[PDB]
RNA sequence: GUGGGAGAGGGUGGUGGAAUUCCCGGAGUAGCGGUGAAAUGCGCAGAUACCGGGAGGAACGCCGAUGGCGAAGGCAGCCACCUGGUCCACCCGUGACGCUGAGGCGCGAAAGCGUGGGGAGCAAACCGGAUUAGAUACCCGGGUAGUCCACGCCCUAAACGAUGCGCGCUAGGUCUCUGGGUCUCCUGGGGGCCGAAGCUAACGCGUUAAGCGCGCCGCCUGGGGAGUACGGCCGCAAGGC
């Protein structure tokens, strides 16, 4: 319902999960998709697998207000951050650049005990 | 084989059709260690399906076992406590080895009464591509594409 | 590869003014390159990391960059 | 004394960006999170993911080092003021003014205590979910004291180099920080590694001694009882010597 064609999309890639969306120029969102949107539940949401189909899913979301260009943006380590990537260039969006932007602190906030 | 590749056993070619694929068959049909009765078993379904079909059950036989041909399967692998079963292809002996031996243990599956007259019809069937032999296969390759979400731990 | 003091000229170490050249010891993000990297010595590195640190406050040298590769 | 030098040495004020959390707005659906799997938890009052604006607290990525500084505890963004220690060159001045050091006094991580602040993240206790034969635990979701600041207490430690201090002497080689020099190197002052002589029960130490000597302080004399009991001093208390 908007014809953007060109924008950005951010694929936020935990141990648990990997989540992909996708927006305008601008930065605010179209669509969006994840390992728990597509039916799986539990651990497999973190796996390379459902990281493809999510990042498929918000592609051909995409394509109804209909994207062409995409602009990547890559956040956090995870299984399968690089087989969404790999994915989203298959999509048919043609990718036009792609930056690792994952927040390292400069050593500001005491982590969990769990990365201590 | 902790040690070495352990080839292959190389078939000595068919009596008849001078093919191994077709002795290796007649082998798997053979028990108690009776070849002469497991070959009269195929040559007399040979007979069956070139009567019962005006087609030479040679391209047949090769027929029937490619539409069994399975290109992928499900292994296990031990993983973080309860193991998980994992998808991977099948190396080309492997696919030779299954295919052969489904045909036969499907037919046996069957209600026909005489031997050669399960082989002929399972054989037929298959390489039309029903009966129980093609679902074996159409059920393994089911299993992969199913636990398609662990093709990471290929091994 | 080739070394950040091979390839340069006679420069002020504690000028945290002069953008063209303290930019030649960031990386593609911004941070501050190793003396393997620089071929400094230690008293220089020592200076550099000090000197770059102001210009960052002026808004001059960046804090950190994005990547653009992966 | 003079003239130079390096440094997270200390105190005070100021300040900068990254990240977490929370609030506001924009945009946007059905889950997020989390684990070996999970569940409690959070989500339609619209979360997670994304863009922007704001508040607040704590800690300083890269530089960063086997590095530097301090008597030890310990010290890490940047700027400025106050300030301590130390090293080198000149061979200028005083003329044994030295060394150690029972007492005394000052310092003394973390935790804990008092009064008043502050409170983002983390997190004893505790509230839950799991696991389990049980779970008073590791794993997961929550969370108070506290961690941070001011002022005043507490005086412990694997407070470690398990090696008290100062001085003289006794092969070298090699890496290194930092001075000076006639600048393949020489010569100081630190920090590492091999190793002469020698010592050591052995491992190992070996110009940074655990070697050869001298001065002075501290301390030891089988394990359990026991750093307990009593007494004393100290402390608001926990407790300390
Ligand atoms: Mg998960
Ligand atoms: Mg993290
Ligand atoms: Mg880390
Ligand atoms: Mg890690
Ligand atoms: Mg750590
Ligand atoms: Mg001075
Ligand atoms: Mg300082
Ligand atoms: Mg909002
Ligand atoms: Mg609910
Ligand atoms: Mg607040
Ligand atoms: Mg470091
Ligand atoms: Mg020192
Ligand atoms: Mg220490
Ligand atoms: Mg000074
Ligand atoms: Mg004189
Ligand atoms: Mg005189
Ligand atoms: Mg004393
Ligand atoms: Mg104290
Ligand atoms: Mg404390
Ligand atoms: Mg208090
Ligand atoms: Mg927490
Ligand atoms: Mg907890
Ligand atoms: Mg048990
Ligand atoms: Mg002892
Ligand atoms: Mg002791
Ligand atoms: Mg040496
Ligand atoms: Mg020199
Ligand atoms: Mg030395
Ligand atoms: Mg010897
Ligand atoms: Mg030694
Ligand atoms: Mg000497
Ligand atoms: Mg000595
Ligand atoms: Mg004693
Ligand atoms: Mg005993
Ligand atoms: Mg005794
Ligand atoms: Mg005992
Ligand atoms: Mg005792
Ligand atoms: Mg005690
Ligand atoms: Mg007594
Ligand atoms: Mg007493
Ligand atoms: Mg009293
Ligand atoms: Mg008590
Ligand atoms: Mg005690």
């Amino acid at each position: 319902k908007r014809q953007v064609a060109s924008g950005r999309a951010y694929i936020h890639a935990s141990y648990n999960n990997t989540i992909v969306t996708i927006t305008d120029p601008d930065g605010n969102p179209i669509t969006w998709s994840s390992g728990g949107v597509i039916g799986y539940k539990g651990s497999r949401k973190g796996t390379p697998y459902a990281a493809q189909l999510a990042a498929l899913d918000a592609a051909k979301k995409a394509m109804a207000y209909g994207m062409q260009s995409v602009d990547v943006i890559v956040r956090g380590t995870g299984a399968g951050r690089e087989q969404a990537i790999r994915a989203l260039q298959a999509s048919g969006l043609q990718v036009k650049s792609i930056v690792d932007d994952t927040p390292v602190p400069h050593n500001g906030c005491r982590p969990k005990k769990k990365f201590r | 084989a902790r040690r070495r590749r352990a080839e292959v056993r190389q078939l000595q070619p068919d009596l008849v059709y001078g093919d191994v694929l077709v002795t290796a068959f007649i082998n798997k049909i053979m028990r108690d260690g009776k070849k002469n009765l497991a070959a009269r078993i195929f040559y007399d379904a040979c007979k069956i399906i070139q009567e019962k079909t005006g087609q030479e059950p040679l391209k047949v036989f090769k027929q029937a076992v490619e539409n069994v041909k399975p290109r992928m399967e499900v292994r296990s692998r031990r993983v973080g406590g309860a193991n998980y079963q994992v998808p991977m292809e099948v190396s080309p002996r492997r696919q030779q080895s299954l295919a052969l031996r489904w045909l036969v243990q499907a037919a046996n599956q069957r209600p026909e009464r005489r031997a050669a007259v399960r082989i002929a019809h399972e054989l037929m069937d298959a390489a039309e591509g029903k009966g129980g032999a093609v679902k074996k296969k159409e059920d393994v390759e089911r299993m992969a594409e199913a636990n398609r979400a662990y093709a990471h731990y290929r091994w | 590869k080739a070394k950040v003091k091979a390839t340069l000229g006679e420069f002020d170490l504690r000028d945290y003014r002069n953008v063209e050249v303290l930019k030649r010891f960031l990386s593609e993000t911004g941070k501050i390159l190793p003396r393997r990297r620089t071929g400094l010595s230690a008293k220089e590195q020592r200076i550099l990391a000090k000197t770059i640190k102001r210009a960052r406050i002026l808004g001059l040298l960046p804090f950190t960059e994005k990547l653009v590769r992966k």
